[PDB]
């Protein structure tokens, strides 16, 4: 009967759907490689869709996936084991060396833009008619660890232009220079601010911005990475 | 204890961001609003501005006087009692016209003719709306995906109250305007037709509502974990993946044998839901006019 | 076995138990001590789920079902085909879904990212929770859950919301219901949005979330952005399902009378409870 078809008929069209989806979630990722990085025998059932193609803003170009899977660095690490699937000791230090929860990509060393070409995430002091509308206001305030100890304050919170958000916290260290912190990672209070995240002496360890006025996606990455990666490496302090 | 985003823990303002341009008419753009201190612990607090073009017009007028004729009838029964209305309000109803009256347009005001024009009304109302979201989707040159969305549900509308009240013949079929009353023609349809728990487009319609709620509640707590790595915007990631859509990524892998992308994730949602009312347009559209008893069917397949 | 970028995440660690013992992966898998556990139960459930399939005499599975201990059994022990399995089989089925919930939680410590996730699922445990543990101890009967089956289940709750007449009366379960469509009218758009703003006109660039934003605010005069709609939905589910949970957890226990009797006490308020007129004078 028509009910009977239109409910098969349907399945056939859930099966489709499945795949359209499934493949369409590859254009990163895929294929896989082997531990030492050599393409993978069992690619699965499912094929690499066929390129497409993003029209990039403000002439920054063109991006075109699948692409050409490349990590653009160096990994320190190693196997801990003879047959797969093991754990990849960290030759040195993982906070550096930008590996495991403290990884970070390679992302272009160019920063979000807005919509209208203007930087999107500037620094308060300069983002014109911005000014703290509600909240504790963290300017000024102590930075403590998870050593409970001071490392700098606050002189100034980063905010996004268009979506009028507040991302990171200006931190300027004992010896006068300056370290942005990931908003969603600090815990403003009453009479400071807490990082869980870092203990004082890591502080420091914080990459830097070539820029002190705007920051590079690939800047972003290296910050926040390094900062998460501090929930385990950091812990035998905190 | 640490930090779960759930709301901001500083709000910070700057003037009001008119919106971007393009092809779109500034003159039809409203003044902006006030903001609020309040969904600002959520979201926004900019409140505005809006774009009301001759279609935004249309849509929210005939919006009310449908809102309105139903108004004028519960002020009726109500006996243009305000405590009557207070208290019977979601006891009253303006039903369909009666099944003698099949689908003909003569219907006696008191009987069918008031519940037939306020139909009238939310027809314009919905389709004239729907049609906004798409001139405002091509004023913005952007992916007609929300206009098409939106059908999906239009489609299950449409069947429950103008494609399957044609196909049994007379109006007496549709959906009453009412609180409790359309309640029940939900239960009376379900006992009406065998019993609904049989009919497969609706067992199925229950999984993508069911799964649109496991989804969702996925994608957010996920893009949730992963925001201290700037993953919210989704948009920039996708152009230039970072650790966020990565580490979202291996969370899923490692977890349940697979995994999306930035771009990908939003494609299953939107068919994850879109899927809901699609089932379903067909599940209702089908018991009775070509399967009576969905008990019955569950035992010959036909 | 790997995504392209997995290798120099794959480090040591995030273990809340066994430290590296269970610390490896299989196929694109994380293992860890819970991954194991959750094997544990998940093949110990199975196995009892098969059982009762000989002991039903079928091997259908539409047909196949486990019920649980008759009412005259109560809370104690029951003689295993009936009730006697359905009790283990909810024991396993409960170890499998917590253990589940905290290898996701070893998870979230070697990719060191947010609680967001095992956190959202606690809830749909609990969900599981009431109807296999706390509705019933309070009702004082195994047998007002459901019966582990295909239809069964489906019966089950038939006839369990009919005990009280239409349900759709039952108020904490018309809340479920709004979430469960809003949340859905929701993802509906961010999937909507994001894709409209990612795959443009043909010709023209990729959008912003700037456009985004003016969209809605175009169309509904407002704009909850992109880290609100992801906080939006977080809640949108969660409630919808902590509210269902609760509709339960009342019915049979404080309210157990005709639903939709529940809503006199509002028509017969003092004030206007007499006058006549409307559809209840
Ligand atoms: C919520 C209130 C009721 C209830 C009401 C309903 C109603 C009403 C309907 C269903 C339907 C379904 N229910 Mg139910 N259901 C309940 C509790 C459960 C529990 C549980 C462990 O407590 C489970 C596993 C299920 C499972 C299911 C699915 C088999 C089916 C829905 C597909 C779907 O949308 O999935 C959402 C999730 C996914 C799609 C994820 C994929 C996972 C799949 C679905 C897992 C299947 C597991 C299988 C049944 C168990 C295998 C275990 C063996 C040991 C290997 N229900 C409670 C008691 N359920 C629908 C149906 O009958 O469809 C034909 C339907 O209309
Ligand atoms: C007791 C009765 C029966 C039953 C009878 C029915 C019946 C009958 C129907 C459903 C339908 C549905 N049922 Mg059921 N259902 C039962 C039990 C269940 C159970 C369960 C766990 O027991 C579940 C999960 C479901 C689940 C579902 C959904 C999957 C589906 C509705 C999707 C939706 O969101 O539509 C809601 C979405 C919309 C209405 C979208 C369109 C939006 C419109 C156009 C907007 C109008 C706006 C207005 C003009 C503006 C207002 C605001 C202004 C500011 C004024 N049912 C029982 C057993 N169910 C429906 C279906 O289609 O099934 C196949 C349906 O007809
Ligand atoms: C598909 C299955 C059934 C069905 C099954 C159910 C079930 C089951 C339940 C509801 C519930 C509701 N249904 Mg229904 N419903 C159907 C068809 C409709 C139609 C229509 C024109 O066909 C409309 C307007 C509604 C409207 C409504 C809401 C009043 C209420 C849900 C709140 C919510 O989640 O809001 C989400 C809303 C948005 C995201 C949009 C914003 C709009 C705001 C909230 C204003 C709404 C105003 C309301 C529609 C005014 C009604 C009075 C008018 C005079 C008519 N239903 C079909 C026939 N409906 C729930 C309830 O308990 O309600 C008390 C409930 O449990
Ligand atoms: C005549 C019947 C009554 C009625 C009676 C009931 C009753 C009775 C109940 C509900 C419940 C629900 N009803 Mg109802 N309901 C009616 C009509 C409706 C309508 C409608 C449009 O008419 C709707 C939308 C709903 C909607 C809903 C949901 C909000 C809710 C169930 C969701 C939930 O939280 O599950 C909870 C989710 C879970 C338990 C799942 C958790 C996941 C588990 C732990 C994992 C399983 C894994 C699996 C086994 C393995 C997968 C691995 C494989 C390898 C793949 N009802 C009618 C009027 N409804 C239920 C509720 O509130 O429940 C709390 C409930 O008990
Ligand atoms: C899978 C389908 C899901 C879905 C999708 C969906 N809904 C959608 C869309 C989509 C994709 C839209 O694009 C459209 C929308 O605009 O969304 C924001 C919409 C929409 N979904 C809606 C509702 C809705 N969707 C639901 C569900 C779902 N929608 C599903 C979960 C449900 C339930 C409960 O299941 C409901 C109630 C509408 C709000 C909206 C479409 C609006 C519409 O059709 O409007 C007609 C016009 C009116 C009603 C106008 C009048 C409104 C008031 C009565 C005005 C009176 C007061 C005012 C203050 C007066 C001001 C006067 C001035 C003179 C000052
Ligand atoms: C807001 C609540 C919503 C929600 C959330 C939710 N679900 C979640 C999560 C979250 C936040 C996860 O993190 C987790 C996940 O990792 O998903 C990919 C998950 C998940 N939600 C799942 C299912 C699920 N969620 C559902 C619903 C919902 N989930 C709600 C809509 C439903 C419905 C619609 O009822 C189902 C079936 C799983 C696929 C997955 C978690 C994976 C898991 O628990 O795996 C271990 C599995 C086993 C050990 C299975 C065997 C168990 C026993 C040994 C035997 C079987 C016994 C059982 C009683 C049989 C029932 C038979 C029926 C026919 C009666
Ligand atoms: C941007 O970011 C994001 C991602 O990234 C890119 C993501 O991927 C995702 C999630 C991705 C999706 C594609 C969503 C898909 C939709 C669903 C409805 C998924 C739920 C359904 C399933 C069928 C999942 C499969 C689930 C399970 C539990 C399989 C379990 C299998 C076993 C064999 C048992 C496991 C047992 C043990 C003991 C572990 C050890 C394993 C052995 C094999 C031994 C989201 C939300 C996201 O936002
Ligand atoms: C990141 O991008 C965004 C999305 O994802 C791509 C979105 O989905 C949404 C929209 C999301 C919602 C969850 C809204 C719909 C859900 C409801 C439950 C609405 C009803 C609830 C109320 C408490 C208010 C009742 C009153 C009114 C007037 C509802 C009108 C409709 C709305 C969508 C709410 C707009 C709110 C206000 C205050 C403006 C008044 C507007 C009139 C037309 C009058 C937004 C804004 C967004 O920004
Ligand atoms: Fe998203
Ligand atoms: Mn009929």
């Amino acid at each position: 009967d028509l009910a009977s078809l239109a409910i098969y008929s349907f399945w056939i069209f859930l099966a489709g759907l499945i795949y359209y989806l499934q493949t369409e979630n590859m254009r990163e990722g895929y294929p896989l490689e082997n531990e030492d990085g050599t393409p993978a025998a069992n690619q699965g059932p499912f094929p690499l869709p066929k390129p497409k193609t993003f029209i990039l803003p403000h002439g920054r170009g063109t991006l075109t996936v699948p692409g050409p899977e490349s990590e653009d660095r160096p990994i320190a690490l190693a196997r801990t084991a003879v047959s797969e699937g093991f754990p990849h000791a960290p030759t040195g230090d993982p906070m550096k060396d930008g590996v495991g929860p403290a990884s970070w990509v390679a992302r272009r060393d160019l920063p979000e833009l807005d919509g209208h070409g203007h930087n999107k995430i500037k620094p308060m002091k300069a983002a014109a008619g911005f000014h703290v509308s509600a909240g504790k206001n963290p300017i000024g305030l102590p930075v403590r660890g998870c050593d409970l100890e001071i490392a700098g304050k606050v002189v100034d919170i980063w905010v996004d232009i268009p979506e009028q958000m507040a991302r990171f916290l200006e931190v300027e260290l004992k010896d006068g220079s300056t370290r942005l912190l990931p908003m969603q990672m600090v815990k403003v209070q009453s009479n400071r601010v807490h990082v869980n995240a870092l203990s004082s002496d890591l502080f420091a360890g914080i990459p830097t911005i070539k820029s002190p006025t705007e920051v590079t996606l690939l800047e972003e990455d290296k910050i926040c990475g390094y900062v998460a990666g501090g929930l385990m490496y950091a812990a035998p302090k905190r | 204890a640490e930090y779960q985003n759930i709301f901001s823990q500083v709000q910070v303002r700057g003037p009001a961001d008119l919106g971007m341009t393009e092809d779109v008419n500034l003159a039809n753009r409203s003044g902006v609003g006030p903001f609020s201190t309040l969904l600002g612990w959520f979201g926004n607090a900019q409140l505005g501005p809006i774009y009301l073009g001759s279609l935004g017009v249309l849509s929210l007028f005939s919006g009310l006087m449908w809102f309105f004729t139903i108004g004028i009838w519960f002020w009726y029964q109500a006996g243009w009692n305000p405590a009557v209305f207070l208290r019977d309000l979601f006891f009253f109803s303006l039903e369909p016209p009666a099944p003698e009256y099949g689908l003909s347009f003569a219907a006696p005001l008191k009987e069918g003719g008031l519940w037939l024009i306020a139909s009238f009304f939310m027809f314009v109302a919905v389709w004239s709306w729907w049609g906004r979201t798409y001139l405002r989707a091509q004023a913005l040159g952007m992916g007609k995906h929300t206009a098409w969305a939106f059908l999906s549900a239009i489609w299950l509308w449409m069947v429950h109250g103008f494609i399957y009240p044609i196909l049994e013949g007379s109006w007496s079929e549709a959906v009453p305007y009412g609180i409790f009353s359309h309640l029940d023609w939900t239960n009376n349809f379900s006992l009406v037709h065998g019993n609904l728990h049989y009919n497969p487009f609706h067992g199925l319609s229950i999984a993508f509502l069911y799964g649109s709620a496991l989804l969702f509640a996925m994608h957010g707590a996920t893009i949730l974990a992963v925001s201290r790595f700037g993953g919210e915007r989704e948009l920039e990631q996708i152009a230039d993946r970072g650790t966020a859509a990565e580490r979202a990524a291996l969370f899923w892998r490692w977890t349940m044998g697979f995994n999306a992308t930035m771009e990908g994730i939003h494609r299953w949602a939107i068919w994850m839901a879109v899927l809901v009312t699609l089932t379903g347009g067909i599940g209702i559209l089908l018991s009775d006019t070509v399967v009576d008893n969905w008990y019955v069917w569950g035992q010959n397949h036909g | 076995a790997l995504l392209s970028f997995e290798r120099k995440y794959r480090v040591p660690g995030g273990t809340l138990v066994g430290g590296n013992l269970f610390d490896f992966w299989v196929g694109p898998f994380y293992v860890g001590f819970f991954g194991v556990a959750t094997f544990f139960f998940a093949a110990l459930g199975i196995i009892l789920i098969a059982w009762s399939a000989v002991l039903q005499g079928t091997w259908n599975p539409q047909l196949i079902s486990v019920y649980p201990p008759a009412l005259e059994y109560g809370l104690g022990g029951a003689p295993l085909a009936k009730g006697g399995l359905w009790q283990i089989i909810t024991i396993c089925a409960t170890g499998a879904f917590v253990s589940w919930a905290l290898r996701e939680v070893e998870i979230c410590r070697k990719l060191g990212i947010g609680y967001h996730i095992p956190f959202a699922f606690a809830f749909a445990i609990l969900a599981y929770l009431t109807h296999v543990l706390f509705r019933p101890v309070m009702m004082g009967a195994w047998g007002y859950a459901f019966p582990y089956g295909i239809w069964t289940h489906l019966d089950w709750v038939s006839n369990t919301g009919y005990t009280y007449g239409n349900f759709h009366y039952n108020p904490a379960h018309m809340i479920a219901i709004s979430f469960f469509f809003t949340n859905a009218l929701a993802l509906a758009l961010h999937g909507a949005l994001v894709l409209s703003a990612a795959n443009p006109e043909k010709g023209k660039e990729m959008r912003t979330p700037d456009h985004e934003d003016t969209f809605f605010r175009d169309l509904v005069g407002y704009s909850i952005g992109t880290l609100g709609i992801h906080r939006l939905g977080l809640l949108l589910s969660l409630s919808a399902v902590f509210f269902s949970a609760l509709c339960m957890i009342i019915t049979g226990t404080i309210w157990f009378d005709q639903w939709v009797d529940w809503w006199q006490w509002w028509v017969k308020l003092p004030w206007w409870a007499n006058i006549p007129g409307g559809i209840n004078g």
